[PDB]
RNA sequence: AGACAG
DNA sequence: CTTTAGGCTTTTGGGAACTGTCTACAT
DNA sequence: TTCCCAAAAGCCTAAAG
């Protein structure tokens, strides 16, 4: 619930540098992680401009803002959104047929039959 | 602190009371005992607990075998395949029926009974029946038998009362390399004794579809199948049909072409080589005016089907004698009406009624359908699953000679070495107390056949034993000591042997089984830890706690460097013994190019499964796309989901002077990525809706 | 071993039961009477035709059911149909029976039909694979579950559930428990529940109701709504069900009251049952109470003999099961070992769904040819074994590598829902009041014996368990002893 | 770079096929000649349950040979294919009828059925076709109440050539006040980008592989989801299989009513067929059921070996390397290729000195690594261990050991343990992929991946080592230090 | 080392049950969290973790260097503590018996077995949702 | 979708 | 004053471990 | 079967011509 009156959902932190040390406490209670890992994970958590409708990772790292898991997986590459449940949902989607920047994902290769472009 | 009572009886816990120090044990090792227990085959080799409760008892007399339901007249007997010498002679008999009349009843029901030379309920393995010498001989027709009468017992079940579960081996606990993880390390003769019997039937039906070939005869003498009693050939092979084409018949139907199996184009159905034939069945349909089968490959199906003929219109004679003697009073039991009608469906229809269409599960049957049953011992050399009556379950990792196990000073042979630690872990501590008191009165046994003037390791003929009875003093005094062991571990044993009519008899008894039988209770007023402190600091009772001399890997014969000692536990096979590999260079694809699951007639047709194993899984592709570039994982699904890049890898396979170490498999130019099947097909289906995922650009 | 040490180990250990180790189910299925030489399911069938036998013309007398000979039996099973006598070859373990009717002294057609004929082990042969036939562990007259009362009839599969309520009582707010059962299956301002006291309310006149199963009065101490009309009862003539009811009829009124103009009209029936009109519904609801329902329901200690009576007993006196249950789901003593209700859950539908859509159509004469027409329609070959290997959860494919029938072959009970198995369920056996630990387990069940199907003691069965006639658990009085302190222990607080 | 989707134009796949175009709308059906050739273009028909002969076949099932390849069938004039690789092309196509201007892309009406299509009203049917029957009374909300008071007042023609052709306004009117309400940013650049796209002249109807049809006693075992399709086939069938010719509002309507099947239809196989767990995107386009796989018990060696080194036995090495035992076959004894496959089938399940040499050389032949190279799984596959290279090294002589001598070191990397489990084994055809597994070998799960500088706890010595190294080292053979120096 | 190998019998398992301060901690507890979980496991402990009380001995050889966990150890020579339901509740009677000794009455097995069928849940259904959220 | 194996 | 936008609360629907073996299936 | 969690529906309240 974390990572996907008054609960600490990951989403309604502002920056991820106030973000970071309540999830490493989190999992740390019970996990040993290395504040590595959660870093990455935090860092996938997290999009650039997302009143954009722009949901590829932010540069250098702190310009943007969190998002839930589901909208990220199926607004950030048609290819790993395959691999997600309901791929009906993003294959009939308007934003999906915009020519928008995206990421990569490994599952795009595997998307089609092997074809690097 | 009524450390030594029991406020517990045999009767509040079931399959946990087939053994004791059963509260020793922690539960997830006890529910792991009781599942073993469900799924453990019987072994050639049966041998009762050395330590024994009430339980066993109760399991043996409740067991599958031929029983008379009730107090019944036999009436008639018959026999399949009859035994003989002539020019259809049948080797061996498999099943024997028994038409008998339940008297002492208004009705008198008449009913059948089955006795065939084996018994299987699980998929792959049975066991033999063991008939009743001195009630087979008296079955025949007007005889008197009583109710409950046993036939065709298990060999389970011993000649006293006990069932027989396991081999009781004489168990080492050495942190030996051999037994890394979870393992043991066997001998090859310990093995010999834990045989499992594997029986298998396999089916083949050949029509107008197919015709049989010729597997087990020469030239002069056609022969299809093995008879009975016969031995599958050193590649197990039966059947191996062939599809009936006539252009094709100055090639495919030649006296060479017939002997000469093709594995491809061909149905063979491939069971356990040097496997033992129990039994055939054969089904014809005779009223297809052309017989599809061409003469002269219709020898042993004709004479079984004549076999089979003759007994079931023998048991509808049988029935038709009956009815005509007592129309309207001949209730009959549901086995023999179900017989009577099962024999209607084998034997011909008369010619004013329409042919029977004999079906097996909306399977249609074409002429000849032939059912060859036959058994197996399989021998345990690796991969075999077996367990310690509790919560330890392992695989032989190394099998070893008999001179190379671990021997102590008194000569005593290992059968397995299991490494001790794992006990510490799992906590299955009861064994190791079997283990300990296992040795002991082992030890003790063999210390009187050291006092008798007799061998150890050597069962004492009826003369010796006649020779040390001769003496009253000895057998005293080996009853004494007898008494104070069982005292000394089971209480409510040493009242019952101190209330004992002939001492004498128990100590030959003894002398002669080479291990005092020990019946502990699972309600047994025992404080455990104190008779294994009682055994320790005693000058007799005492286990030989000494070195133990053995040969390790490296050929050389070392002793054991601190004290070790062997004690006997009672072990026991399970199922999932291995013989479902299932390795396929290449596997038969779908019309829609993928690979498939096997169907049953087309999965007992290969030596071993050959199944197309789903390795790349969600969680696998996400290991290979992440570990390795997404490049070579495509690569490998391309190879497998496209038939072409299958066909090129084959193809350089078979085309290069090293098949090891080929340079590239697939030429990526001549067969450019993007062909494999379920991508072509989403690719085309949402291009059908309009619509087709492309790289951004 | 020596004989003699054999002797004394049988000499000293308790022996199991026959009954369960020889296997229950075939005591169950096919034991013979010995003055009639009938089994247990022909019995069985006579039975549920004696008990519908209610529901005849006056003249289609069932005679009763024969056993078909061999030659008869391979006769029917292989039939023409379309020119192709079409016969399967498979062990198929069964039997035929026939059930013959009689119309005015005349026979019909006899409808022969098939059944499974159960060997020793609890084994059978279908279609040439062999299953094992397991008890099923059933509640003898009704289950307490987690807040419900669970009863089950031939037809429906009731269940009894409460909420609380607020009335104002001489001015100051009380609260009290309102028992409600969905029962109109298409059924799945606030929404609310179908209230045991609406059906009264439906069914009687509200006055008529009080005055029928209470010695109280009604105008129209003084009980009125919460957040209008007046209930006035006499000031000493009280009780818990009259209160039960003014708390059923304000939770009935409290949230539609759009429809409450005149008061008076809530003395009718029409506007109740407005409120809640399928009268066809309601009767069948009125005429929903069976032979084999009230039998268990007097085995248990309660006097039903019409549904209403019933209701007013779970009202007033079954209600304590509700809140605070004297009995626990957590045991496992007084409960039945049923198998036939279970293996003839499909002939007994049969048979019901006959019976009325047989009384359904009309009241007039019946012809020869419309009643064959019927018997074809409704009772066919293999009426109660078409759905045997997949519907009933209790048949079990066998896969026993031992000579033992007791490991896993006869020690094997199968709780309800896993009992049906045509859910697919997955209950996650965690957040379960049903599956505590109970003492019963270790008289009734296996504890230590855990396969992944119960990883608790109730998979299996105790193979000592003292079971009497019919099937019904009993209790060995020594080993309670011990067992009673053991229950105490597990509610330890 | 990403992979977003993108709007095919169905009139470029027409023009673009080249080959035999047979179009749907000539199906007249109603008699047992057209409704059989549409059975053989449609209903991909299994007749019986049982393996086919056919390698290669044509349309029909007449020619069985594989030799005549290319060779166009003058039955069906079709080309004869492989089976397994028969390019998967649209089966049928679809062309406006006489009175219909065009056709409505079928992603279009999925798109626009999740806002217009409503369970109180069906704002596109009553836009597109006439004969579409409603009450507005009946409407129990008040939005959807509110949006069909709107459109009722605003007037559109409810003709399908008026909403093609005026579907710039209508499409503007929906974005206006309340009828889609969400996503009207996306969706108007979306219609204003490919409008040209959204209304082919041609519709495509998908492969035979598609749509199968398995006849079997009892019956014909069909899909759901198919059923749909079909529907809308037949309908533009009904279109031209009219006594009387239907009116141009009739030929909309009907045209109408077969598009939302088509859009129906797309959107039930993407959710059942593509989207469940089991399908095709989460099952086979992402793996499944590799050739050259193995699977068997694990069990050990206990001896002086390598961790990059396993054992396969004689049945798993006399299957899984068939061809190689062939080719070595064929290359040295004059055997032809057939001998070499009776040879090795029947030499399985029993030893020979022959096909052991055979592997040894084999192995050998394997010159700069110690084996054959090959892929080992564990499952379930959490860690980085689970999957891991090893080396093919000798094939065991003893028939009876179906068993697998993977290296004790490399136990601990998955959750193996020697209790009865059965592990995965993919032997790898080619050197570039035993490069590129490399990568996968147990050395790169040495470093902890948890810890900066540590080695996995993975490499920790099993229980019975540890224990004899303790009771060697740990050990009092010698005085103490004091008594040692004195 | 073909013959500096590890033994397990009786023997052993005596000798870490016949030591005096072994036995003194598993008698006279109170049968409270307190005074089981940090009194008497504390002593057995101390026992154990005395680099000079136990030489030679292959189970406490092993458990100086890691091979045994301390808790298996604990939980078979002295009391057994508070087994789980299938539900994660604390039984308010403790087991008074550990391993070594036997479990004999019906109260502690019925709980320990309910601690397995806790074991066997929590592996099952646990793992299904876990995969997933992995995944 | 039920059981079993890990 | 009338007619729509905005944000909070309800309701609904997809989804819920991997590999392998075996089992079920016409009237 | 029951718990998770997001997405669409639906509802009161508020701002501009
Ligand atoms: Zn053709």
């Amino acid at each position: 619930s974390f990572l996907h009156t008054s609960k600490t959902y990951l989403k309604n932190y502002k920056s991820p540098i106030e973000a970071l040390p309540v999830f490493a406490t989190m999992a740390n209670e019970k996990i040993s992680l290395n504040i590595s890992h959660c870093e990455i994970l935090i860092y996938a958590m997290m999009i650039r401009s997302a009143q954009y409708r722009d949901y590829r990772l932010p540069k250098p790292g702190i310009n943007g803002q969190f998002e839930k898991y589901n909208r990220l997986m199926q607004c950030r590459s048609l290819g790993g959104a395959m691999a997600f449940e309901k791929q009906h949902e993003p294959l009939n989607n308007p934003g999906s047929f915009l020519n928008k920047m995206r990421n990569d994902h490994p599952y795009d290769l595997l998307v089609k039959g092997g074809k690097l472009r | 602190s009524q450390l030594g009572r029991r406020e517990i009886d045999l009767t509040l816990l079931g399959h946990t009371g087939l053994d004791p120090w059963y509260g020793t044990t922690s539960s997830a090792r006890g529910a792991m005992f009781v599942t073993h227990i469900g799924q453990a085959p019987e072994v050639n080799g049966n041998e009762s607990r050395y330590f024994l409760t009430g339980a066993e008892l109760e399991y043996a007399k409740y067991t599958h075998d031929v029983r008379f339901p009730e107090d019944c007249r036999v009436l008639h007997v018959l026999r399949k395949y009859p035994t003989g010498i002539g020019k259809d002679s049948i080797r061996s008999n498999p099943v024997t029926t028994i038409i008998y009349e339940n008297y002492f009843d208004k009705y008198k029901t008449i009913g059948v009974l089955h006795v065939p030379e084996y018994m299987s309920h699980h998929q792959d393995f049975g066991y033999e029946l063991v008939k009743n010498r001195e009630v087979w001989e008296t079955i025949a027709p007007n005889e008197m038998f009583s109710k409950d009468t046993v036939i065709a017992q298990s060999g389970a079940v011993k000649k006293d009362g006990t069932l027989g579960m396991g081999v009781n081996a004489n168990v080492v606990f050495l942190s030996a390399a051999g037994t890394i993880e979870d393992g043991f390390v066997a001998n090859k003769n310990f093995l010999k004794r834990m045989m499992p019997t594997s029986y298998s039937t396999a089916v083949a039906n050949a029509g107008r579809k197919a015709f049989f070939l010729n597997m087990y005869g020469d030239d002069k003498i056609y022969k299809p199948f093995p008879d009975i009693g016969d031995v599958i050939r050193p590649d197990g092979v039966i059947f191996a049909i062939r599809d009936h084409d006539d252009d094709l018949a100055p090639a495919e139907m030649t006296p060479r072409a017939l002997r000469t199996l093709d594995r491809t184009f061909d149905r063979a159905v491939i069971g356990t080589p040097g496997a033992k034939v129990i039994d055939i069945d054969i089904w014809r349909d005779e009223r297809v005016n052309p017989s599809p089968t061409p003469t002269g490959m219709d020898a042993q199906l004709v004479k079984y089907h004549t076999h089979l003929s003759s007994y079931y219109r023998e048991l509808l004679k049988i029935y038709r004698g009956l009815l005509a003697r007592r129309k309207d009073d001949l209730h009959i039991t549901e086995e023999f009406e179900r017989l009577i009608v099962t024999a209607q469906m084998f034997l011909p229809q008369p010619d004013n009624v329409r042919k029977l269409s004999r079906f097996y599960r909306l399977d249609p049957l074409d002429e000849w359908r032939v059912e060859v049953t036959y058994k197996a011992q399989k021998m345990p050399a690796g991969a075999f699953k077996m367990t310690d009556f509790h919560g330890g379950k392992g695989v032989i990792c190394k099998v070893m000679e008999d001179e190379d196990m671990p021997i102590d000073e008194n000569g005593n042979r290992a059968d397995l070495i299991i490494f001790g630690g794992s006990t510490m872990r799992r906590s299955n501590y009861g064994r190791i107390y079997e283990h300990g008191f296992g040795a002991a009165a082992r030890d003790l046994a063999q210390r009187l056949r050291v006092e008798a003037g007799l061998d150890r390791h050597a069962k004492p003929t009826q003369q010796q034993l006649n020779s040390v009875m001769g003496n009253t003093q000895w057998v005293d005094y080996a009853f004494k000591e007898l008494l104070g062991f069982y005292e000394i571990i089971a209480p409510t044993m040493h009242s019952k042997m101190m209330e004992h009519p002939n001492p004498a008899e128990h100590v030959k008894t003894v002398l002669m089984d080479g291990f005092p039988y020990i019946y502990a209770p699972v309600d047994d007023p025992v404080d455990l830890m104190a008779a294994v402190n009682k055994l320790i600091n005693s000058d007799k009772y005492r286990p030989h706690y000494g070195k133990v001399s053995y040969r390790d890997q490296a050929g050389k014969w070392v002793t054991t460097k601190d004290n070790v000692l062997m004690g006997p536990l009672y072990m026991m096979l399970l199922e999932k013994i291995g013989e479902d590999w299932s390795a396929a260079a290449s596997v038969k694809t779908q019309p829609f190019g993928l690979p498939s699951k096997l169907n049953n007639a087309d999965r007992a047709s290969t030596p071993g499964r050959e199944t197309a194993i789903r390795s790349f899984g969600e969680s696998e592709t996400r290991s290979y796309n992440c570990t390795v570039g997404p490049g070579p994982t495509a690569e490998i699904l391309d190879q497998t989901n496209n038939p072409l890049a299958h066909a090129a890898v084959i193809e350089s396979w078979l085309t290069a002077e090293k098949p090891s170490s080929v340079p590239v498999a697939v030429d990526r130019e001549k067969i450019p990525f993007g062909g494999s099947r379920p991508v072509a097909m989403f690719d085309h289906l949402l291009e059908c809706s309009g619509i087709a995922l492309e790289y951004a650009p | 071993p020596d004989p003699f040490l054999i002797e004394k180990i049988r000499e000293n250990t308790p022996c199991m039961n026959p009954t369960l180790a020889n296997g229950i189910t075939v005591e169950h299925t096919m034991t013979r009477d010995p003055n009639t030489g009938v089994n247990m399911t022909r019995r069985y069938i006579d039975s549920l035709f004696d008990i519908s036998s209610v529901l005849f013309p006056d003249g289609f007398k069932y005679e009763g059911n024969r056993a078909c000979t061999p030659l008869k039996h391979f006769e029917e099973i292989t039939r023409e149909y379309n020119a192709k006598r079409i016969a399967n070859i498979a062990p198929t373990d069964m039997y035929m029976i026939d059930l013959m009717f009689s119309y005015k002294g005349e026979m019909l057609y006899p409808r022969p039909m098939l059944l499974p004929a159960f060997k020793r082990g609890n084994m059978v042969t279908i279609n040439g694979a062999k299953y094992i036939g397991s008890p099923v562990l059933t509640d003898v007259g009704f289950s307490v579950l987690n807040d419900s009362i669970f009863i089950p009839f031939r037809r429906t599969k009731l269940t009894f559930k409460q909420t609380d309520h607020h009335y104002m009582c001489n001015g100051q707010r009380k609260i009290m428990y309102v028992i409600w059962s969905q029962i109109h299956n298409e059924m799945a301002r606030p929404h609310i529940e179908s209230c045991l006291a609406h059906y009264f309310f439906c069914q009687f006149g509200v006055t008529q109701t009080f005055k029928q199963w209470a010695n109280v009065d009604v105008k129209c101490n003084i009980y009125s709504s919460a957040t209008e009309m007046v209930l006035v009862i006499p000031r000493h003539q009280e009780s818990i069900f009259a209160t039960r009811l003014i708390a059923g009829f304000w939770y009935v009124v409290d949230a539609f009251p759009m429809r409450f103009t005149r008061p008076e009209y809530v003395d009718s029936t029409n506007l109740w049952r407005v409120i809640l009109n399928i009268d066809s519904h309601l009767h069948s609801f009125c005429n929903s109470l069976d032979e084999m329902t009230i039998e268990e329901l007097k085995t248990v200690g309660v006097n039903v003999s019409t549904i209403w009576e019933l209701l007013y007993e779970i009202m007033t006196s079954l209600a304590h099961h509700l809140y605070a249950t004297d009995i626990d789901e957590t045991s496992m003593y007084g409960k039945r070992l049923t198998v036939l209700h279970y293996l003839m859950s499909e002939f007994n539908y049969a048979v019901s769904m006959f019976g009325y859509m047989f009384q359904s159509r009309r009241d007039r004469e019946w012809t020869v040819q419309e009643l064959n027409e019927g018997l074809k329609r409704s009772f066919k070959l293999q009426t109660a074994i078409k759905r045997l290997t997949v519907d009933h959860g209790e048949l079990d494919t066998m896969s026993n590598p031992n000579s033992s029938m007791l490991i896993k072959g006869t020690s094997i009970l199968v709780t309800q829902d896993r009992a049906k198995t045509a859910k697919a369920h997955n209950k996650s056996l965690i957040n379960d009041s049903s599956r505590i630990i109970h003492a019963s387990i270790a008289e009734v069940g296996q504890y230590k014996n855990q396969p992944k199907n119960n990883p608790d003691g109730r998979g299996r069965l105790n193979m000592y368990t003292k079971v009497g006639p019919t099937g019904l658990v009993e209790r060995r009085e020594e080993v309670r002893e011990i067992i009673d302190n053991a229950q105490l222990m597990f509610r330890a607080k | 770079m990403g992979l977003y989707a993108k709007v095919v134009d169905h009139n470029e796949v027409h023009d673009q096929f080249t080959g035999k175009r047979i179009y749907a709308n000539d199906y007249n059906t109603s008699n047992s000649d057209e409704k059989e050739e549409f059975d053989r273009h449609f209903y991909s028909h299994f007749q019986d349950s049982e393996a086919i002969e056919s390698s290669v076949s044509c349309d029909c099932r007449a020619i069985e040979d594989a030799h005549k390849l290319g060779v166009i069938c003058d039955i069906c004039n079709t080309p004869v294919v492989n089976t397994s690789s028969r390019p998967i092309e649209p089966s049928m196509w679809v062309r406006t009828p006489k009175h219909v201007r065009s056709l409505i892309n079928p992603r279009l009406i999925i798109m626009l059925t999740g806002y217009l299509v409503t369970k109180e009203f069906d704002f596109l049917a009553y836009l597109t076709d006439t004969s579409y029957r409603y009450d507005v009374e009946s409407i129990g909300s008040k939005e959807t109440r509110r949006k069909v008071d709107r459109l009722l007042h605003r007037g559109f023609e409810r003709g399908l050539n008026h909403f093609i052709d005026n579907f710039n306004e209508i499409f503007q009117f929906l974005l206006d006040a309340n009828i889609i309400s969400n996503n009207k940013s996306e969706f108007a650049q979306f219609v204003a980008q490919n409008k040209d796209k959204l209304f082919p002249k041609y519709l495509p109807v998908p492969s035979k592989l598609c749509f199968v049809a398995e006849s079997t006693t009892s019956g014909t075992y069909l899909d759901k989801p198919i059923e749909a399709a079909i529907d809308a086939t037949l309908t533009f069938a009904s279109i031209d299989a009219s006594s009387v010719p239907l009116s141009p509002i009739k030929a909309q309507n009907r045209t109408m009513r077969g598009l939302r099947l088509y859009g129906q239809f797309y959107e039930i196989y993407a959710k059942s067929r593509i989207a469940q767990k089991p399908g095709l995107a989460r099952r086979h386009m992402f793996g499944a059921r590799l050739n050259a796989t193995a699977r068997a018990v694990i069990t050990s060696i206990s001896d002086p070996h390598d961790y990059d080194e396993l054992h396969i036995p004689w049945g798993v090495g006399c299957q899984l390397l068939k061809y190689h035992l062939t080719n070595k076959l064929k290359a040295k004894f004059n055997m032809t290729t057939r001998e070499a496959f009776s040879f090795v089938y029947e030499n399985v399940l029993q030893y020979n000195q022959i096909i052991a040499d055979l592997f040894k050389e084999l192995i050998a032949e394997a010159a700069p690594y110690k084996g054959m190279g090959c892929t080992f799984h564990r499952n379930p596959t959490l860690q980085r261990g689970s999957t891991q290279q090893f080396f093919i090294t000798k094939v065991k002589d003893d028939i009876n050991d179906n068993s697998i001598s993977m290296s004790v070191l490399c136990l601990k990397a998955p959750n193996a343990d020697f209790d009865g489990d059965q592990l995965n084994l993919t032997l790898m055809p080619d050197v570039y992929l035993t490069k590129a597994t490399e990568r996968i070998a147990p050395h790169t799960w040495v470093l902890s991946i948890d810890e900066p500088h540590e080695i996995s706890g993975n490499l920790e010595l099993q229980g019975p080592v540890v224990e004899t190294i303790i009771n060697w080292a740990h050990e009092k053979y010698l005085p103490p230090l004091e008594e040692w120096l004195k | 080392l073909s013959e500096y190998l590890a033994t397990l019998s009786m023997f052993d398992i005596a000798e870490v049950y016949n030591h005096p301060k072994v036995r003194e901690a598993n008698h006279n507890i109170e049968p409270t969290t307190y005074g089981i979980e940090k009194i008497s496991y504390g002593k057995v402990k101390e026992v154990f973790n005395d680099p000079t009380q136990f030489i030679g001995n292959s189970i406490i050889e092993g458990l100086r260097s890691g091979t045994q966990k301390t808790e298996q150890l604990l939980q078979a020579f002295a009391w057994r503590g508070f087994p789980t339901d299938i539900n994660s509740d604390i039984f308010k009677y403790p087991v008074t018996t550990g391993y070594i000794d036997g479990i004999w009455n019906l109260y502690e097995n019925m709980i320990e077995s309910r601690s397995g069928t806790k074991a066997l849940l929590y592996n099952k259904e646990l793992l299904r949702v876990t995969e997933y959220f992995n995944r």
